[PDB]
């Protein structure tokens, strides 16, 4: 049933999109590898008063 | 009256609703169907671009403004390198969303609110009920399906292209460098406000497509009814939009407003 | 692009033609004042609806910023700026474009697709003068009226909930409305409002009077009609609001 | 059975907003007072 | 009650013509009737001989002066001796019976509220609606709506009336009762009544004149006479409904006693020129109608 | 009419001073450095007023504090 | 086919009443023509007869089966044996005429793809379109329309179909086209056709059993041998399209042949038994009504 080849086409070309705006925003505007901390190592410090 | 014109909308949504999972496991083609529709528009809208466009057009719209009108007010105090950091809690917290939700509801709902009358009026309701199939559950709980499924894409989309506008008109048109920009901007955004404003968009896409399927199922006056119900539909989304993006916005910064400049 | 091009030349044409009649033939008192009455009926509850969360929303959003910038005190300032600028206009296009224009094409399409246009023309009268001149000119004074309610109910409902709220000063609310706002922003919004009234009120009446007919002709017409409205309002906005920044009061 | 959805929707409209005001309050956690 | 002379008038929506080469002449006073299978684009024919379209090619002369060459500016006088009945009526839903009706002479003439008072309760009355003129048009019946529509139409003392499928969404009795008021609306006034339909018990009692458009064409054109015993395919398959013939399945693939006048009205004088041209034909026609019409005017 | 200063000089409902057994009290100041009504009456540095008008009378600005 | 026993219907848009008290009894094989003047709820009617709409009293037994109370789970097994003829066809213009054709046996029935499409070419070829089934709804005329909503009510071998204004929007030619064909369709799978309409060539030619509705009620219901010789002065009226007459200008106021099937038919076995059933009726009629039936049977 239907498989019109044109709402075919519309389904891959919207797919594309959709990867292609989450790809980036994800990187260059989120930058969810540094918010969840991917390629990152974690350090600690020891402060005699926060300073803000 | 009132009482019982609420209870014929809850009985609506709950119908429509509880029908989501027998949709999803037998009217997979409908779905993919209506996902390619909303997607890529229909009609005479379908040849600029569809609902990607216009959202695309809107959100641009509204990035400019932000960007416009706040390095122009803080370029007249002096204190302009913040418009960055500005434009960024302007768009996620009160702009994008209710822009996005406003141009959605126009494109996806008004569509959705004409086909269902043309429908109902062109008698293939009564169509689908001869044929032993649920009426409510073949179209409004498949609409609802591909709305929720499209609205993600779409909101992703409204938000890099808000970003985009308010980040060129700054950095070109009024030739600010692009570093002091990124920096405040990367800077004073968290992901959680985006997170928790792609959750405030979802709900709101839910809530104006049941509003908009409510309307156009029932529809009745030939033709011409078709036109009142678009716009008691649009007027009804606008006010919804407006009301969840304030509520969710009250709930989520009402003790921490998630921001930290001074000491 | 022919068929866009064509289309948009013909609203061009039934504009100019509008232009024409309403400074050439005689005025119609009583269609504007039904038409007037018509739109501020069908958008006047929910103008309010709209703009009193969103307005609200807002002042939530500058107070909490502002509080924790420290800088508590000019939170009246920005309050009005963005609500004599942005959100009186642009509530104003949105319930406008939603309410009235939908409204407009609606019931011009009713009246073409029951052929009171060409009952109207059989008898010698021009359909624009009779009926679109007041109609546009009614969706201009009620855009004119509505921006200024905005206006004013929006810094109203700001300043009390902040007060109430969140305890924020009235002195330093109602003190600072007018260090950035002056004649230039309210002549801006005045001028924002009477255009998007006069080019929702052409675009409404262009699309009712070329509806399809049919069974989905009047659907589709509002439906582009509420499109193309959204669209030219947000570019209309955006040239208007970088015309009115040049002249900005700051400077 | 119209009525009983209809007072079924509206009391979910009630509990959201008195919800919302609750968080918007920061009813559910607990802070102790000091002078 | 004037002339009509259409001449080789063509018309096309897009590259598809609806029909082409309507050569007609419509008497004065006679009450023509426009036939064919649905979707010929017959409407679009009677809404093009007043203006509201505008045809691709020939004329239509009204008194003299071409309809397709005239400004608009003349047009305005023009449409003063028209009175059009659309398929629904197309009354306006802002106003009531009574305005619905006195909207041409509050417009045209400077005529006293008195005198327009007393020509709209006389046009309505003489129409079967003479207490039923403060109603308005949404709450009104498919027959009462073509009533008053022909009650707005009747009030400019038209000399041409174009009536727009008198049948479309009415019973053959009420269409019958319609038909009888055409025909004593033609004896009161006569005001060259042109009628468009697919309906048969129409094109059997109440026509003069008649014609059939088939196939993007005109096929023949003439008085009553001379079709009603013409064998010729298409005008024999479709005045009696039969099914073996031209007329196929769908578009993709391809005498009775007239009505008389009511006793009381005056005595039409449509009939009498038909007549006359109806021997000139008789004279051009073949021996076996020559018998039949010759028969038939002998009664 | 006559007497209207602006939005900024209007008395405003609300707040400390309004509230009934509120005490009025009146201020000669020699000049109220653009002082605008509905300011903050402080004391010991803590919001316990408001100033109602700053009407001028004979050359010497005098304040109406609740 | 099976037969519908209407007992004692009614219907009111609220204060407004469609109809009073109509009572039926739809012989099973038979084509049947409800008619009336404009108005009189005739759709209502034959919406009723499949549940579509609610009638505040009666009884419409099919079977033995009340479907005016009925779960819905016994509703949509009682609608396989049914097939609606709509005014435009009320098809949907998102799938061509082949899937609009497919769709209620691909719904229904767990069948494979070539069975589907023998079933669904022959049911095209059954109504004159054996090539037109992949194009629109919005691409074909209105008879086309009429064509296909036929060919998709015929797919699950309906025990009753229903048709609902088959004149509307069509001449008198394409409409006698229609008409042969619907005698036919009674022919070939006999089922039991209902029609709705004002149309006398349909009224006068097409049926087996006509009955009359007039100022919201049933005047009169029986087979075309007793109404065509009918007395009754609205009968004769609406039968005749005569103008005097109870029936007024408007709502405010208020023996042929018969045709045969295409030779290679299967006999239409309904003419049978419409002579049966009447020749038992023929001993409580009017003299006169009697001696013209008995040589009309002759």
């Amino acid at each position: 049933m239907l498989l019109t080849r044109f709402i075919k086409m519309q389904l891959v070309i919207f797919l594309t999109l959709t990867l292609v705006a989450l790809v980036v925003l994800a990187l260059f505007y989120l930058r969810l590898p540094t918010w969840a901390g991917l390629g990152m190592y974690k350090l600690n410090a020891d402060l005699p008063n926060s300073g803000g | 009256r009132f009482l019982d014109s609420m209870g014929h909308v809850a009985w609506f949504v709950v119908q429509a609703i509880v029908h989501v999972p027998h949709a999803f496991r037998h009217y997979r083609r409908e779905s993919l169907r209506l996902v390619a529709e909303i997607g890529m528009g229909t009609g005479a809208m379908a040849v600029i671009g569809g609902t990607v466009a216009i959202i695309g057009f809107v959100t641009l719209s509204a990035g400019s403004l932000i960007a416009i009108q706040g390095f122009a007010s803080l370029g007249n105090i002096g204190v302009e390198a913040f418009t960055g950091f500005f434009a960024a809690l302007a768009n996620i917290r009160v702009v994008a969303p209710v822009v996005t939700g406003q141009a959605l509801a126009a494109t996806v709902g008004a569509g959705a609110t004409a086909e269902l009358g043309a429908m109902r009026i062109s008698e293939e309701v009564d169509a689908l009920e001869v044929m032993g199939i649920k009426s409510i559950s073949y179209l409004v709980s498949t609409r609802i399906m591909a709305g929720a499924i499209v609205i993600i894409p779409l909101y992703a989309m409204a938000i890099l292209l808000s970003f985009m506008s308010a980040q060129l008109v700054t950095t070109i048109f009024y030739s600010q460098s692009v570093g002091t920009y990124e920096h405040y901007f990367h800077t004073f955004l968290r992901v959680d406000d985006v997170m928790w404003s792609f959750l405030e968009v979802i709900i709101m896409s839910v809530i104006v497509m049941l509003n908009h399927c409510y309307f156009g199922y029932f529809a009745s006056g030939g033709a011409v009814g078709v036109g009142e119900a678009v716009g008691r539909s649009m007027r009804t989304s606008l006010i919804a939009i407006v009301l969840v993006v304030l509520l969710a916005s009250l709930a989520l910064y009402g003790t921490d407003p998630n921001f930290n400049l001074t000491v | 692009l022919e068929k866009p091009l064509a289309t948009v030349g013909g609203f061009f044409k039934m504009s100019v033609m509008t232009g024409k009649a309403l400074f050439t033939r005689p005025f119609q008192w009583k269609e504007f004042v039904l038409q007037s009455w018509f739109l501020i009926r069908v958008a006047f509850l929910p103008t309010l609806a709209v703009s009193i969360p969103l307005t609200v929303l807002i002042i939530f959003t500058l107070n909490i910023l502002l509080a924790e910038f420290g800088a508590a005190d000019v939170s009246g300032a920005g309050a009005a700026l963005g609500a004599v600028t942005q959100l009186g206009p642009l509530v104003t296009v949105l319930v406008v474009a939603g309410a009235g224009s939908t409204a407009i094409c609606a019931d011009l399409g009713a009246r073409t697709v029951r052929e009171e246009i060409d009952a109207l023309e059989v008898l010698g009268i021009d359909p624009i003068e009779r009926l679109v001149v007041p109609r546009v000119v009614a969706s201009t004074f009620v855009a004119f009226m509505l921006n200024g309610a905005v206006i004013t109910i929006g810094l109203v409902g700001g300043f009390f909930f902040g007060v109430y709220i969140q305890n924020v000063s009235a002195g330093a609310y109602v003190s600072t409305l007018t260090l950035l706002t002056g004649f230039p922003e309210v002549l801006i919004s005045v001028v924002k409002a009477t255009l998007f009234g006069m080019i929702a009120g052409l675009v409404g009446c262009y699309r009712g009077l070329t509806v399809a007919g049919g069974s989905k002709g009047v659907g589709t017409a509002v439906n582009e009609t509420l499109v193309l409205c959204v669209v030219a309002l947000f570019a209309v906005n955006v040239v208007l609001t970088t015309i009115g920044v040049r002249f900005g009061t700051g400077r | 059975p119209y009525k009983l959805a209809g007072l079924i929707l509206g009391l979910v409209g009630v509990l959201v907003l008195a919800l919302t005001w609750m968080q918007f309050r920061g009813q559910f956690e607990d802070k102790v007072q000091l002078t | 009650g004037v002339q009509i002379d259409v001449t080789g008038l063509s018309k096309s929506f897009g590259s598809s013509k609806i029909w082409e080469d309507v050569t007609m002449s419509i008497p004065a006073g006679e009450v023509s009737v426009l036939l064919g299978p649905s979707g010929t684009g017959k409407s679009v024919f009677l809404k093009s001989l007043i203006g509201l379209l505008r045809p691709e090619r020939g004329s239509i002369v009204i008194d003299g002066t071409d309809i397709l060459q005239c400004s608009a500016k003349e047009l305005y006088e023009i449409r003063t001796l028209f009175g059009v009945l659309f398929q629904d009526g197309a009354l306006f839903g802002s106003m009531n019976i009574y305005d619905n009706t006195a909207f041409p002479l509050r417009e045209h003439t400077k005529k006293s509220e008195s005198e327009i008072r007393k020509i709209v309760m006389e046009k309505l009355d003489l129409v079967g609606m003479p207490n039923d003129g403060h109603k308005f048009p949404g709450e009104i019946s498919g027959g009462m709506r073509k009533r008053a529509g022909l009650a707005r139409a009747l009030v400019l003392d038209p000399e041409i009336i174009l009536c727009d499928e008198p049948d479309s969404g009415l019973d053959p009795v009420r269409t019958a009762y319609l038909s009888q008021l055409l025909i004593d609306i033609n004896a009161q006034i006569d005001a060259t009544v042109l009628i468009v339909t697919h309906n048969i018990n129409i094109a059997r009692t109440v026509p003069d004149n008649m014609g059939m458009l088939f196939r993007k064409q005109l096929v023949m054109f003439g008085p009553r006479e001379v079709l009603l015993t013409s064998e010729e395919p298409v005008v024999k398959q479709f005045l009696n409904g039969r099914r073996i013939g031209p007329i196929g399945m769908s578009e993709e693939k391809d005498v009775p006693p007239q009505l008389q006048a009511t006793p009381g009205m005056p005595e039409r004088k449509a009939v009498a020129r038909r007549k006359a041209r109806v021997r000139e034909i008789l004279h051009t026609l073949p021996p076996a109608a020559q018998a039949a019409i010759l028969e038939e005017l002998d009664r | 009419c006559g007497q209207w200063r602006g939005i900024a000089n209007v008395p405003l409902p609300g707040g400390p001073g309004t509230e009934s057994g509120s005490m009025t009290l009146y201020v000669q100041m020699p000049e109220t450095l653009a002082l605008n009504a509905n300011s903050r009456v402080r004391v010991r540095d803590v919001f316990v007023g408001r100033v109602r008008k700053i009407e001028l009378i004979n050359w010497v600005p005098t304040l109406t504090v609740d």
